[PDB]
């Protein structure tokens, strides 16, 4: 089975980000400045998957995965004497790591990159801050 | 050396087994003060409220851990660093830190405990008695005590609507003799009740609650006890009343219903009828004090009662004034009552207590320092009464250490003052003509 | 801080300049707030009561701190910040550079 | 610096409105101690006797002015100049100055007041807690409270021969929890008695004296109160008795006549039948303590009672030993009782109190520091109980500051001890087996 | 001024020439305390173990540099900042920091040295005697000394299986007279051994180890010395034994084989035979105490020995209880022995030592504060014995100052106590009858 298909990743972004945490005032906790490097790596990898095949793109995917697992644990926002870790909850709710595990060829890799684009797009839709 | 370095509150019990708190203040040089808070009321629109936990698992919702934490976490950080002799500054800082008129955020118990502990620590640092520190060098007057001896109303199943009956030994030469007279009258009444077959166990304030036939029966038995001890009613010992008339007041019909406590056949009295009844009681018996003779909202009734009886009988507003400077000022302007009952926990701070006492004194009123139903081993109200030269105290009966501690402190103060010590007695009722 | 203590002169200056009677209060973000909202926030747990206030300012450039003392094995007094310490200093790092046009 | 400069006694009131004395001790450096004496007995065959005025025109012959003059004019001159930390030397000097076995010349109250004041002044000089001064560094055990909750015998008019029924919260983790449990059971019993239409006004020790049908009715109502508060009888809270069998004991008929308190239809039992009755009560109810189960002179009955029940229920001798070292030694030699009730005013000094406690401990007996009927705001007995690590205290009910002051002092001691504080509960009954 | 500022440790020598450590504690005001540690055992399943360096090049592996470094680096940074009077808190902190049931990480010697140094520094800060600080105001009993006279077992080549023989001058009026009697009997026995050709050189504890014809010869010679000094055996001076039956017990056959120390012709006894032999020795000689009469693992045999001889003879468990709380509790519950030998370095903390003393006292046992074979010039166990009012001490013979220092400290304590000091003697054996 697979968690990302071409018919549902957009709608999956809806359920991934609608359940993200929020401050008491209602604004979001994640900001674009925390997921900037992840989006840059995903965009570059999607860009290179068009011309270069997958047998030498495995290391870039492993770098993207270790970067996800780093930025999830590193970033933290402390509000009202309460610490929160927004990138980790984005990865947890959006199943980013599990999608990264199923990347085996060009098509699934491009689907994962488009899923990341959907996630950031819809995060900007509901008032995300840069 | 006098800089406060530690403020610590802990939850203790009171005289009724219900939780209260005590605060300890330590200064730099080692001066120590401990203030315990009598239990008051956590509800009330125009009086300071106390902070209770409300957790029904612990103490039936009467725990004071919340207010203890408010002292240990909020008040302690602000107060530590002040000079211990800056009583007014510390009190105003606590009032500003609370921010509410009723002191409901921090709790009036918390603020009062810190206030008492700071005053006692300053007195300990100065190596002076507490009354000397509070009232200055001119502290000489020993209060005339109103000793509760018989309880009715809500504190007894007898058909009596008056909550408390008291003896006032205003004919004594000294306070020591007044205390001896009160104890001997207490024991004579105990013997009379034992012969009569009535119950002799004491209540919250140390007095008896027998099953009398009525108010007249209780007053006559009190007079019999006074005469059995060898003292003259109306010359040596007088009688005070705490009607607590707000309890049996039918506010909807603007009438005083004695049927609530005195049975189905009890008389029904309007404001004028209630004034007439109080006047008849004053004429029949040596009654020198009537407390809460009208409802806390019957201002016209209070004005009429003061116009009729105020020239010869002390009229005290307990629920009428609620230790409120605003209510006391309104009563002074409208000639309602001629005395105020002063409870330190109903206002929450020693500075405001002394402000209310000064306002009452400047208008010809007498300020009566009082106790609450649940007291402690803290006997600060005796030092408050002597320090203000108030001349009257109401600290219960002669039978429990929650009451006896204040009398013992007054005995200690009188022994310290020596020849300087004064007991006015009947002259402490300066609000009355002649 | 164990090597030092608060000096007696600074403590006296803080005492009767009365700087503790003019405390300022801050929230969790370090913004100045009135004592009422400070108490509110501390009660609700949105402010740490320990590190959230300041004792105004002591005027006069006084040294805040004096050396703290202790007892040696001889029973003598000694400053806490002096002693065997360690021994690693080298000499210097002479970097030559005998060509830099030094401005007058 | 620690040399005693001033010893001064004054006459104050106790919790029952009767006079007692208090002694203040001042040293050179300004250390201060105040000791207040509980009211004892002016008559006794081999117990220390207090000095009363016998002036029927003053306090009904219960004045303590003679003992005040004895402290001020005899003891003060002998003791001034001593080191305040020489407690044993001062107590020995006072005992030799009295010159009589029962301390009748000076009065046991005078000597006890000076002893307590000297000990407290020495603790004040050393800036140590009083229990630390009295018992040394290793003072950690908070006593298991034996809280009186229902009165009988001569303390009530109900048909119950036994004088006191008590709750022992030996299943609590800490003393704070044990006190909360005792207060909640007290209030639950108050609610139950209000529902049944029984009297609630408290007695001398703060407990109730309701109109019960008998001993079994009172024990069952106490069990109902324990369960209403939410605690398991026999696991969390146990029951103790103070029979005071010397009150209903026929000396010449050698029988325990229950008819003195339980009507003409009561059971007049011999010593053996009394043993079976106590064994029946122990097997029926979760009773862990019985006090004065036999007469003060029924030595054979006490030995038989200890043989029958001494391994599962604590047997306390109050009038059996009257805190007398000779009586305690004889009872240890004859295997009579397994616990002694320690009353500091029945022996005279703190040195002899601690000697009696250590003699009881060395024989496997339990020392129970006890209150008197007339108490004060002084709470030295709590410090005695903690300092000796006695593990048990009997300081009354949960309803008067004469009793609540000791519980508050124990709360303060537990807070001060912190992590080293120990509450042992059932482990405090080391005289029992399993 | 009482804040612990400096904790230093150094390596010193004991009485045997083997290394040990000492710890000095300086507080802020300059109060000073030095604690030396007696040499203990680094091995043992249920006793606190001491830390040795194990370097065979230095002191034969017995150096204490590791534990000195533990005090100087590990313990000192944790303890500095504590209050010197917080002995229980400091001891609990050291136990927690060790984190081992037998204190094997830091070493029991290190922890005990810091405990003793802290207690002595606290006594110096308070300017009070060490026994007064440790035991409070009621410290008066000078212990009865069981002092070694003759050695055997593994300490001697004689055909005697019993490790130690002791004289107990329990008939003396004071401790000074008891010490004089012990010294005179020691010198009389020295003269008797010289006139018999036996060697009068002393061992580790200061007593003689001559070659005899058996146990009976040794006890006969000791009785002859007692009579030659002028005292009555059985009234003035009694005989004590220390069999150390664990040395000559074969666990496989469950028999006490005297053939290990008495030769090929010695008798092999079972548990019942051993108890019979101890009973015959008791019935033949004025023997008042027997220590380690049965093997440390023979609980049934210990129970039988206490059943037979435990009423009239003291039975001390040295290796039976190993100063362990759990073993003492099990022995109390099982009725095994009636006394415990307390060695302060067998647990490593003063708090636990006093806890064991009170636990033994509350069960009717006696606590005998005991020296070690490698002792120091520290004489703290004398103050421990006086502070707890144990009434018995065991500090070796009347020769090497490692023993005489404790006797000199007890002489000093008796001199300071003056008229207050009590020498109970035979009355300190309260675990017996009559
Ligand atoms: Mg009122
Ligand atoms: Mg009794
Ligand atoms: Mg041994």
């Amino acid at each position: 089975m697979a968690i990302l298909t071409d018919e549902n990743y957009v709608d999956k972004a809806e359920r991934a980000i609608s359940l993200l945490e929020k401050d008491n005032k209602g604004n979001y906790l994640l900001t674009t400045s925390q997921i900037r490097k992840l989006l840059s790596l995903c965009s570059s990898l999607y860009d290179r998957s068009k011309e270069r095949k997958f047998d030498e793109l495995i290391n870039d995917v492993s770098y993207l995965r270790v970067q996800f697992v780093y930025q999830s644990g590193r970033n933290s926002v402390r509000v009202n004497r309460q610490t929160f870790f927004p990138v980790k909850d984005l990865v947890e709710k959006g199943q980013i790591l599990e999608a990264l595990k199923e990347i085996k060829d060009r098509e699934t890799l491009q689907r994962f990159c488009r899923y990341m684009e959907a996630l950031v797009a819809y995060f900007k839709f509901y008032g995300g801050k840069d | 050396m006098s800089i406060i370095t530690d403020v610590y509150a802990r939850e203790v019990l009171d005289s009724r087994g219900n939780p209260t708190l005590e605060v300890e203040v330590y200064t730099e040089s080692g001066a120590f003060g401990r203030g315990m808070v009598p239990s008051g009321a956590s509800t009330g629109e125009h009086e300071a409220v106390e902070l209770r936990d409300g957790d029904k698992a612990r103490y039936g919702g009467l725990g004071t851990q919340k207010a203890v934490d408010n002292v240990n976490n909020v008040i302690a950080e602000h107060i530590i660093g002040f000079d211990v002799r800056d009583q007014q500054g510390i009190d105003r800082a606590m009032i500003a830190l609370d921010g509410t008129p009723n002191k409901g955020k921090l709790g009036a118990n918390a603020i009062l405990g810190v206030s008492i502990a700071v005053a006692r620590a300053a007195a300990d640092y100065l190596e002076v008695p507490l009354y000397s520190y509070l009232g200055g060098f001119n502290t000489k007057v020993l209060p005339t005590p109103m000793m509760n001896i018989i309880n009715g109303g809500s504190h007894s199943d007898a058909p009596i609507a008056f909550q408390e009956f008291m003896i006032v030994p205003a004919g004594a030469p000294t306070f020591k003799e007044a205390l001896r007279w009160g104890a001997e009258i207490f024991h004579a009444l105990k013997k009379i009740l034992k012969e009569r077959g009535l119950e002799t166990a004491v209540g919250d304030e140390g007095g008896f609650a027998p099953r009398f036939n009525g108010t007249e029966d209780g007053v006559e038995t009190i007079i019999k006890a006074i005469e059995a001890a060898g003292y003259v009613p109306g010359k040596d010992v007088f009688i005070g009343l705490d009607c607590a008339s707000s309890e049996f007041y039918d506010a909807e019909h603007k009438v005083y219903g004695y049927t609530k406590f005195e049975g189905e056949g009890a008389a029904v009295r309007t404001a004028a009828e209630q004034i007439d009844y109080l006047e008849e009681l004053v004429n029949k018996y040596p009654i020198i004090t009537i407390e809460d003779g009208m409802d806390e909202n019957d201002w016209d009734g209070w004005k009429a009662l003061t116009e009729r009886l105020g020239g010869k009988v002390q009229l005290v507003g307990d629920d009428f004034f609620v230790t409120n400077t605003a209510y006391l000022e309104k009563g002074i302007a409208e000639h309602a009552a001629n005395s105020i009952l002063i409870k330190v926990n109903q206002i929450g701070t020693l500075t405001e207590t002394f402000d209310a006492i000064e306002m009452a004194k400047e208008a010809g009123y007498t300020a009566v320092v009082s106790h609450r139903s649940g007291e402690t081993e803290d006997s600060t109200i005796a030092d408050i009464a002597v320090a203000t030269n108030a001349g009257q105290i109401k600290t219960g009966s002669l039978s429990r250490t929650d009451r006896i501690a204040k009398y013992n402190q007054l005995l200690r103060i009188e022994d310290q003052l020596g020849e300087v010590a004064e007991y006015r007695g009947l002259k402490s009722f300066y609000n009355l003509k002649k | 801080m164990k090597n030092f203590k608060i000096s007696s002169t600074y403590r006296a200056a803080r005492k009767q300049q009365k700087t503790a009677n003019r405390k300022s209060f801050y929230n969790d973000e370090g913004y100045m707030i009135s004592p009422s909202e400070w108490a509110d926030g501390v009660i609700k747990g949105l402010i740490n009561p320990k590190n959230s206030w300041s004792n105004d300012h002591v005027k006069g450039y006084l040294p805040r701190v004096s050396p703290r003392s202790h007892w040696t094995k001889n029973g003598y007094r000694e400053y806490l910040g002096i002693g065997k310490s360690r021994d690693i200093p080298e000499k210097e790092p002479e970097v030559i550079e005998m060509m830099d046009l030094e401005l007058v």
